[PDB]
RNA sequence: CUACAGUCGCGAAACGUACGUCC
RNA sequence: GGACGUACGUUUCGCGACUGUAGA
């Protein structure tokens, strides 16, 4: 309700009428800076002329937070504040909201879709554009797709009343630069893509910035892995049996991939599984009955090796007991769905070593050494200060439940309460509010931006727990990349404003030349009629002459013969994206295939089985060759548009 | 040093020291290192920053001196051998001690949650009279200021226990002459 | 003198008159099978026709070994055995030796030099070319330069009496292939470059070869490096201090080699040294008196950082006491080579912490753990039985001399003879000390373990690919290699200056000579005949004199300055006089008109006035 | 096991333990692993594949049983406590022991390689009588066959030593009941 | 001077997995 | 369903540095 001295130095170049890349390290500081520019811009206009300041928000909780602030502030002055979201883009005309409002806080994804349709054909209707968190404008962003339409009007020759491109960020960033010469080239490339001339930073009011900065200290603690790994020895014997069982029907399995010697439980072995599994999907046996048996058996032998390799990464980071619960959960779901001769042999091979795996998991000397000292640093802070909140960042969602059950059932950590964010003493989140004075980075590699509240700092810690030298030396050079970022900003701030507007003017023309050179159109569509087969069973589903395109993104099937080829199943989390309503989920209607084919949605009145190309294989009926496409744009064929007049 | 000397200084043992400390050959100077060391896995490992002793006590003649200087936060007191190692010193059934908490208050525990003032004793000495259960923390020079008393049910070995902040490297405690 | 059945199985396709890829893993079996093919080829010749079988030997001890056995075997039959080495073919006609003898064992490098001069205009004079170690015929080899004239004669239309290109080897090799379909292309590319179709191997007499195979079992011993690096902290403090006093001479030092934040004691630091050393050599100041002091100071600062980082790699792999010996040898060498204000700063600071480095070196607490398990496996095999004479393979020549101070310099190990333990750097209990019946492999990182693990996978896919080619047809084998030889022939069949530049030193920046006086001797050596260059250098005797067929390395040359002593080149005796043949690597070329400087490492990358030598 | 029992089972100590052994909590089974163990560097470390015990000798009553099966090559014997640590068992001036060498010969040393035949004692049993110097190895069930005679000058601490082939994984010894 | 082999580093391009966001 | 971003890991191509070996 009352501005300060440091909240006026940042918005001082913004009130002059030029674009600024204001970087405030506070959470509510960026909200109060933007309100000062928004109030000053609307008051300087004479009668008849009105402002159309648009505040772009990247997320929906960021859109709903700024919608309450801008409505509880611009209400005594008589301004109209609205908001267009993904749930609000329908049932209203998009042209009539902009012409009858001033304080639109609509998301940038609707503006990119409208510029392709024809509604709001130019950005000359707006007078001010505010880009919240504008550091994401690097490549192909929805922030960048508006600037591609803005720079084409400035450097095109039809420039009208162009608006300001001010942006309130919190970290400008360097990228993948090694030296200051490349780090300087990233900031001028960001200033060229946002048409900037000024970069405001708090230099004269550093005393008030020190009160709210949230700067913790570094507490790197490198630990070692376990020596007596007996859980890995029993699992790796089952993986060698399954790899040998899959070689009885494919003698050239080692020739299908070009990866080196693989260790079980690593990331290099996971890439070898997908490369092998994609190589057995293009088999061309002319029997067409034994082909559906070898491709179904090799899909199950590669899926069990995928779950066996995934269970060893859980035992490497989390507890040994929770790794056994991941395999028993996978084998329970595969038993209830379907049973054949292939899956029953793999199920009974795991049950013969189940009692051996359950004995080494309940050993008090087989504790993970990463969890052995995580409990030690959690019981030393709570003995020192027992009223501290902490937070834990986990990389993989399969480990965020294993460390929740580790606390629930531990006598040394009986005071902690789970705060899983996949009356809460701990907070086990995956990826990020300025209330917890403890940060633990459990094997989680731009640092954590914990700048959300306008509170205090009070002293925080930044413990980094890892078991390899890659994560230790990565944070050591991240402090060097953050040190050279402030030096490259202060060097840019001591230049001349007349030459910096011409320095970025040659980057906007160079980047447009690359954008005008990468205009390669689509190739000739294959007029031959190919058919789509299943990925697990290789059964015939449909042809490429019954595929219709709804809105250049989604692909449905028109023919009625496909309607008896799937079975419905309800969605666990239905939602809507601007033209559809998720109601069911289609699967393969075979005996024991149960392959995920796509989804079932309602577009206007009908129900269309929208499928994906990641679960099919394209076989040409003329030659007989099979290919595996991963995206619908790479599949170049005759794309007939959908017509609701037929059915 | 000034009164009648009644006991001798204790010594640290390597059978109760945790895997994080590197006590030297004099057995009266614990220190924290950067990297923890792999030790044996038994029921005597505290998995904390606590150190116990093995000096067998007597009828009524007990006194020892321990310096807690050059320390951020410490805790020194009396504990029993028949206690779970996973528990925290000062939170068990009967272990009264004085802990310098993180909020800069010299608190004291007894089986309660009472706190002392804003003092900071550098060289704290513990007087023990187990014949009638008398405890007094005459630290230094303040006309024998105790300011706290604990009643112990002496029917068990009661070797003195210690605690220091183990997450700060370079911290060290030293036992000196009485 | 008793050829067995398995020795006669390999020679069966060789006697038919086709080029073969016979490979044998033993030493005695490989030399004996070549004698049977050589005896059968000469006995089957009719009257009036003589053979010209040549034996291309790669090395000189291989040439000397194959000369004594071939002379002692073909002596009763009345054959003319001889040998043409590099120290033999000087002022001898090559055409006279090949016309008067039949069992020539001439070096293939001499044949490449002879094929360009005009003598022996075609390869049709030979009848049986025997390539020893034929697996080296991959790219630009002297074996591969003879085949560039063989394939030109065969595919040139005038192919007449071509000889046989039977090539002996010990391993076919895989190379840089990862799958069976990629390892198959490497073997057919070798037979295409050798113009052969049959790969003779043992498939019926495997029971004879298993008796003598020399194949031990592997044993991986991976350990972790030291953590209490007390020697590293004193060295890196001296290197960080030396780098800080080097930034006062050149202001823009840190922006020259921008790769990453460098770490001490690794190979990445060594690449940072040579890059910043070359950057201080292209400086151009118009005073020409302070510039000579700036580049002389920055050269001594970068060289001392190079010698400090060189001794750091020895401390992580070898004993700590040999690291100080590498530093005391470098400092005592510059103590008698010159003394200015720059080296007096670095020598006095080194003698300050000399007692600090000597104190930590004698204590056994700060010891590298790679020598600990090496000491553990030596006293464990000899304890079982005293018949376990060892062979040690060492890569670095500085690292094998550091191990000599450990065999008799340590009181625990005494039953060894530095014989009883071999220190051969290049060839029952074999220890692979960082080199990539039982074997061992000591390392500090997981890279050497995974590099040897895929080598056993390469041996598995090599033997599988050999038997796949042995079931093909002979008509399609010569047809497949015909498409390869025509494809490589197309790729194989696919400007001077007139300025006047001057040559300057790299550390002294003094005017030595100009490019108008540099002459060309035999398209590889560049000397200066001018009289102004004769006073700019000083002589120095060679530690190891030798010759290469036209010269005499009598003495080395050095820069004639006060404390420079830069390695400029060498002094040779070509025909009747002496000429200072120099190298362009330790020099700086500067233009008179432009003034910019350029750094060249090889003479072929420096295009300039190449005037031939004149004896007048 | 059928005669009068004179002694008890020994126990391995952690002060003379080798850097490659991973003996468990029962302290009666030596086992070599793939990776060595990081221990302290002092004059008590053998830096070999040997181990010592904690049982001091007596007048005449010494007997224990040890299992030497599931092993490629082993060596069990008796050595003195005052012994240099860099030496291997069987080369000391007073160390009576038997070595199962790589040449499949059950050799023995008396400080003079006393080579014997090709006998293979599975579970060996060592008799010691320090009063009159009597040593005889009745291993298992072979009607108490001695097969070796040794005389010791027992006037020193005589803690028993062991040895195992450390270059082969899976090699392990176990002490059983007499 | 030529040539081979090994290690390390600087770039470009393609692919896979995981996480998160929006329509 | 689709689009985008970040992080790890892998397959190549091209260039450069250093060490070692061999020959003339
Ligand atoms: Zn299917
Ligand atoms: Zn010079």
């Amino acid at each position: 309700f009352k501005p300060r001295n440091y909240q006026l130095e940042l918005a001082l170049p913004a009130m002059k009428g030029k674009n600024t890349i204001i970087c405030a390290p506070t959470g509510c500081g960026k909200t109060f800076v933007s309100l000062l520019i928004c109030e000053h811009h609307l008051k300087k206009f004479p009668q008849g002329q009105k402002g159309k300041v648009v505040f772009f928000a990247n997320q929906i909780p960021v859109y709903e937070q700024q919608k309450s602030v801008f409505s509880k502030y611009f209400e005594r002055h008589g301004y109209r504040v609205t908001g267009i979201s993904g749930a609000t883009a329908e049932n209203v005309p998009v042209e009539q909201i902009v012409e009858n409002n001033d304080i639109i806080i609509l998301t940038p994804q609707i503006l990119v879709n409208n510029l392709k349709k024809g509604t709001i054909p130019s950005l000359s209707i707006f007078t001010l554009m505010i880009f919240d968190e504008c550091h994401n404008t690097s490549k192909q962003h929805p922030y960048n797709m508006i600037m591609f339409n803005y720079l084409d009007q400035k450097l095109g020759g039809s420039s009208g009343p162009l608006p300001q491109v001010i942006g309130l960020t919190a970290s400008v960033g360097v990228g993948d630069a090694k030296n200051t010469d490349e780090a300087l080239d990233y900031i001028c490339k960001l200033c060229a893509s946002l048409d900037a001339s000024v970069i405001a930073t708090v230099k004269h009011n550093l005393e008030e910035l020190e009160q709210v900065v949230y700067k913790p200290q570094k507490f790197f603690r490198k630990v070692e892995s376990r020596i007596s790994d007996k859980f890995k020895y029993i699992i790796a014997q089952l993986m060698r049996d399954t790899e040998s069982l899959a070689k009885r029907i494919c003698k050239d399995l080692e020739n299908l991939s070009q990866i080196q010697n693989r260790e079980f439980g690593t990331q290099k072995y996971e890439q070898w599984i997908v490369t092998v599994q994609k190589a057995c999907m293009v088999f061309q046996m002319p029997d067409k009955d034994e082909e559906s048996r070898i491709c179904k058996a090799l899909f199950l032998y590669t899926s069990h090796l995928r779950k066996y390799n995934d269970a060893l990464i859980i035992s490497e980071h989390a507890r040994m007991k929770d790794a056994l619960d991941y395999l028993k959960d996978f084998f329970s779901n595969v038993r209830a769905a379907g049973f054949d001769e292939i899956e029953q042999d793999l199920t009974q091979r795991f049950e013969e070593k189940l009692q051996e795996l359950e004995s080494v998991s309940r050993d008090p000397s087989n504790e993970n050494p990463k969890l052995e000292d995580l409990c030690f640093i959690l019981q030393e802070e709570y003995h020192l200060n027992p009223e501290t909140i902490t937070i834990l960042f986990v990389k993989t969602r399969a480990l965020v439940d294993a460390l929740k059950n580790w606390i629930e059932g531990n006598p040394k950590l009986s005071f902690l309460k789970p705060g899983i964010l996949t009356d809460h003493n701990i907070l086990i989140a995956t990826s990020v509010i300025a209330q917890c004075n403890l940060v633990i980075l459990y094997e989680y590699v731009i640092k954590m931006i914990q700048t959300r509240g306008r509170g205090r700092a009070r002293g925080s810690k930044c413990f980094l727990l890892t078991s390899n030298a890659g994560v230790i030396e990565k944070e050591q050079i991240n402090m060097y990349k953050e040190k050279m970022m402030n030096d490259s900003i202060l060097r840019l701030q001591t230049w001349d404003e007349a030459v910096f507007r011409e320095k970025i003017l040659h980057i906007q023309t160079h980047e447009k030349f690359i954008r005008d050179s990468q205009e390669k159109p689509k190739p000739v569509p294959d007029k031959e009629n190919k058919k789509l087969l299943c990925r697990k069973c290789k059964a015939l589903a449909c042809y490429t002459a019954d595929v219709r395109v709804i809105e250049e993104c989604h692909y449905t099937v028109l023919g009625d013969a496909f309607k008896e080829c799937f079975v419905s199943r309800p969605h666990p989390k239905p939602k809507q994206f601007s033209s559809f309503e998720k109601r069911a989920k289609i699967f393969c209607a075979r005996q024991n295939c149960s392959h995920d084919w796509g989804i079932h949605v309602k577009y206007k009145t009908f129900e269309i089985p929208v499928i994906k190309i990641e679960s099919f294989v394209v076989e040409d009926i003329a030659t007989g060759v099979q290919t595996l496409y991963s995206k619908w744009k790479d599949f170049h064929f005759e794309k007939i548009p959908f017509d609701p007049a037929e059915m | 040093s000034r009164f009648a000397q009644w006991a001798i200084h204790p010594t640290f043992n390597l059978k109760s020291l945790s895997c994080s400390l590197e006590v030297s050959k004099d057995s009266r100077t614990v220190t924290v290192s950067h990297r923890p060391q792999p030790y044996r896995w038994s029921c005597e490992r505290f998995s904390t920053s606590q150190v116990l002793c093995s000096q067998a006590l007597s009828s009524g003649k007990h006194y020892w001196e321990v310096d807690t200087r050059n320390c951020s936060h410490w805790a020194v007191g009396v504990a029993s051998w028949e206690m779970s190692r996973d528990q925290v010193l000062g939170r068990t059934m009967d272990s009264c001690c004085v802990e310098w908490k993180g909020t800069s208050q010299l608190s004291a525990w007894h089986m309660k949650e009472t706190v002392l003032g804003s003092d900071r004793p550098g060289v704290v000495g513990i007087w023990l009279n187990l014949e009638e259960g008398k405890l007094a923390f005459y630290s230094v020079d303040n006309q024998e200021k105790l300011l706290y008393e604990c009643t112990i049910s002496a029917s068990s070995p009661l070797y003195p226990a210690f605690w220091l902040y183990g997450l700060h490297p370079g911290n060290y405690l030293i036992i000196k002459q009485v």
